[PDB]
RNA sequence: GGAAUACUGCCAGCUGGGACUGAGGACUGCGACGUAAGUCAAGGAUGCUGGCAUAAUGGUUAUAUGCCGCCCGUCUUGAAA
RNA sequence: AAGCUCGUAUCAGUUUUAUGAGGUAAAGCGAAAACUUUAAAUAUGUAAAAUGAAGAGCUUUUAGUGGGCCAUUUUUGGUAAGCAGAACUGGCGAUGCGGGAUGAACCGAACGUAGAGUUAAGGUGCCGGAAUACACGCUCAUCAGACACCACAAAAGGUGUUAG
RNA sequence: GCCCUGAAAAUGGAUGGCGCUCAAGCGUGUUACCUAUACUCUACCGUCAGGGUUGGAUGCCCUGACGAGUAGGCAGG
């Protein structure tokens, strides 16, 4: 009889998506990524900083 | 069905029509492909010898 | 709001016959129920026939009935006419048969009974063959009305 | 808008028996990358008849100012169109970044020559390393030793409708 | 994708990104004084009222259609968050020619089960990855009835190109901000 | 050489204030929390409290104030006069 | 409107694919622009992938209708200048509502009765709802300007001012 | 580029008026704000449509979408 927004109503959210619980519990919205130390090539740096 | 154009492109200064040659060829080709099937059924730009070049007005 | 089709467009199918015959309305009610609760196309055909006008329900002759029964495998089927069965003096021999119709003229009824059959109404037809089993529903010639 | 500088590198559309196209690069001042790409296609076609379908943008980067808080004299070469023919202009702009200087130039063009962003083409922006190489006096004026000037007639902002004293314009 | 860009930088190559396959289009103008060919293309894209949006798969044919309807639409490349919010809040299924809200996974399973779509997130996956059953899933989705943007259009006059300070045309990744304002 | 910050984006992160609405009417559904019992914000508002019980609310009417509103019908021509 | 038929029907004021068209001169590269092979598509046809569509085809029937005005685009012929003849497509007619102070053809948007929110076009000194906002420049008119303008007076004149 | 001249008569009058001059003018940029019978959401009325109904059926229940109008057409009062 009444449409409820899953983006506001947490019960409807869980009803439509059982994975919302795991997402919230493990904080997949704030996943800290693994680091890399790759550096751009000197030709790339010169082209970026050239006219 | 034929072509009309003085030596402006009327379909239906004349030559024979070729407006269904592709359709006929595709009909025959799809028949042959069906017989064949029934019998047995982001690029990358690198810079080694090219560099970006500053060419502006 | 930029409509691609007509708004408030009526479908076109029928619900009430223009006739105010109470018995015809009762038959229509019975066959509306039957075509709803039964997935037999015969009941839908009979229901649709129950709405046609007089000019669209031409009579069916006993000669036409007998010729229809002359088909092989169709001798023991019950013939259904949603309309009037008229007599025909051009036939001198009539088979034994069971006919369901809205109306029988006196001559046609006498001929069927004398040949040894029975004349039943469409509600008796509904009781006997609820899905219209072993039926042969006939329509009379039309272009005769010009 | 608030301008950014983008390096844009494009090339011809690769085809069969056609390797290694001419990598055309440009520096575009624009509010965002969509406008920068459109401007790049426009300038590419003007330079040479290369349609958007006949080309492909292989790179676009944002170039930040290297020393963003150092005051720099910039010489800017531009050309712009009008009802008359295209004109070439040289201007001197004293600012801390190329994007700031380019925004100043666009506003000055709109105010003086009634020109617009679609009419101005920025040929070159370059820092003038030596003081002596400047030409325009409205820039050379701010380059003197121990520069000092007052700000006469200070007009203070009032929040309320009525003030209960006459205002002073002192500074 | 991120690591491929970094590898191209490190090797000195230029990582040319994959061509976009999905576009979200919103009808921007009203239903008065539209020329017949553009209004025919709008009806074919199911954009029959202002602030109505649909997903479109990108091919040559759809590209030419978008070129035709350019003055009357704002379109761009939708992100996963935008698609997810659109489907969750304003997703309606066309079921027996009726507009039915997507309030449960059973509604989606009963009608798209033939294609292997079992839930709202499977439908979103089929949209974001323009998949084998994209036509069926996209047509199952009822055209999105968006409101006017909360915060306005950000321009004084909408009916210029986005490039020239207007609203219409291809705005690429800015469609996400616009559509989230309109959601 | 090591950071920080800006900007852009994401969170099925948290939390405060305001406004309009409360359709439906035994139960049935999909879920959430619980070892269970069961409870819940999960197929649409309930709980607690006060004043009044009449011109108090409201209706009608006359006026005032703010904004709006050209005199009807016919007949002509695209159209208006 | 009524019948008959069917509805994995039948299509489409749309795109694409293959087949044509002013070959007009920018292909590039040829036997010394005179050659004669190609190419993104402005702009129509035929026939077969995209997108959309629950109504379609046929046969009998019934009413009202039988002028045009304005504009865009292309085209042919013209004048001092206006322009005239065609074809297409829109607007208006039968049409209320927001805006342009006002209004046949301008800009938005088409309409059941209400509530809340957001907007279009247009605006935000006061009339008058909304910044006498912020920022960079220009201008001082002895009747400035606040516009119809990629129009007429308009070809120029000036010891006004600014930037080139 | 802006400014002055670049001709114009005759009742008193018009950027709509007031008035405005680092504008309340002109060019341009960035925001905020105002409000249509338009858009979103809800309630209600009607029309149409699709499902269900053997236990006022010209009804009853569930659901969805729509609502400008002259001549004219059809229906209910």
């Amino acid at each position: 009889v009444l449409k409820k927004n899953p983006l506001k109503n947490k019960q409807v959210l869980l009803r439509l998506n059982p994975y919302a619980k795991v997402f919230a519990a493990e904080k997949l919205g704030s996943k800290k990524a693994e680091k890399t130390g790759t550096k751009p090539a000197a030709v790339f740096t010169e082209t970026l900083k050239h006219d | 069905i034929v072509d009309i154009k003085a030596n402006q492109g009327k379909t239906g200064h004349i030559k024979h029509s070729k407006c269904r040659q592709e359709f006929l060829e595709r009909v025959k080709a799809n028949a042959a492909k069906r017989a064949e099937a029934k019998a047995q059924g982001s690029r990358i730009v690198s810079t080694e010898g090219n560099v970006p070049q500053t060419l502006a007005p | 709001i930029d409509h691609t089709s007509k708004q408030h467009k009526r479908s076109g199918h029928r619900t009430a016959p223009k006739s105010d015959n109470v018995y015809l309305k009762l038959l229509v009610k019975l066959y509306t129920f039957l075509a709803r609760r039964t997935d037999a196309p015969f009941n839908k055909v009979v229901l649709k026939a129950l709405f046609l006008s007089k000019i669209n329900r031409p009579p069916v002759s006993v000669s036409r009935i007998a010729r229809a029964l002359k088909q092989e495998g169709a001798a023991n089927k019950t013939v259904v006419v949603v309309g009037t069965v008229t007599d025909d003096a051009r036939i001198f021999e009539f088979p034994k048969t069971t006919v369901a119709a809205l109306r029988f003229t006196a001559g046609a009824r006498a001929k069927i009974v004398k040949a040894g059959g029975e004349c039943i109404t469409l509600d008796q037809l509904a009781v006997r063959a609820p899905k219209g089993q072993n039926t042969l529903i006939l329509r009379g010639p039309r272009n005769s009305r010009e | 808008a608030h301008f950014k500088e983008y390096q844009v590198i494009g090339r011809r559309l690769p085809t069969e028996s056609v390797p290694e196209p001419k990598l055309f690069r440009m520096r575009i001042f624009a509010s965002n990358e969509v406008i920068a790409k459109s401007r790049y296609w426009y300038f590419l076609q003007k330079l040479h008849k290369v349609k958007k379908a006949s080309g492909e943008i292989v790179s676009i980067n944002q170039i930040n100012e290297a020393h963003p808080t150092k005051v720099k004299n910039f010489g800017v070469w531009v050309r712009y169109d009008s009802r008359s023919g295209t004109h070439n202009m040289y201007k001197e702009i004293r600012d801390v970044s190329r994007v700031a200087a380019v925004e100043t130039l666009y506003q000055d063009m709109a105010a003086r020559h009634r020109a617009r962003f679609r009419s101005i083409h920025i040929l070159k922006v370059a820092e003038i390393e030596k003081t002596a190489d400047v030409k325009r006096q409205y820039v050379k004026q701010f380059l003197t030793k121990d520069l000092k000037f007052p700000l006469p007639h200070r007009v203070q902002k009032s929040t309320k409708t009525f003030s209960y004293k006459r205002p002073s314009t002192f500074y | 994708i991120i690591q491929a860009k970094r590898d191209a930088k490190a090797a000195g190559s230029y990582y040319v990104e994959a061509q976009h396959k999905l576009v979200f289009v919103v009808r921007i103008k009203g239903i008065n004084k539209i020329p017949p060919k553009p209004r025919k293309v709008l009806q074919l894209l199911r954009l029959t009222r202002i602030n109505s949006g649909t997903f479109v798969k990108v091919t040559k044919a759809t590209l030419e259609l978008l070129k035709l309807i350019e003055p009357y639409v704002a379109y761009g490349y939708p992100s996963y968050s935008t698609i997810r919010q659109l489907v969750y809040k304003r997703g309606f299924g066309k079921i027996n020619k009726q507009r039915v809200p997507l309030s449960d996974n059973a509604i989606i399973e009963a009608n798209l089960g033939k294609y292997g779509i079992l839930s709202i997130d499977d439908l979103i996956h089929e949209i974001i990855t323009v998949g084998p059953h994209f036509k069926q899933a996209n047509n199952f989705l009822w055209p999105f009835k968006l409101s006017n943007p909360s915060g306005g259009w950000g321009v004084p006059r909408k009916f210029k190109h986005f490039i020239q300070g207007g609203s219409f045309g291809n705005r690429e990744e800015f469609i996400n901000k616009l559509v989230k304002s309109m959601n």
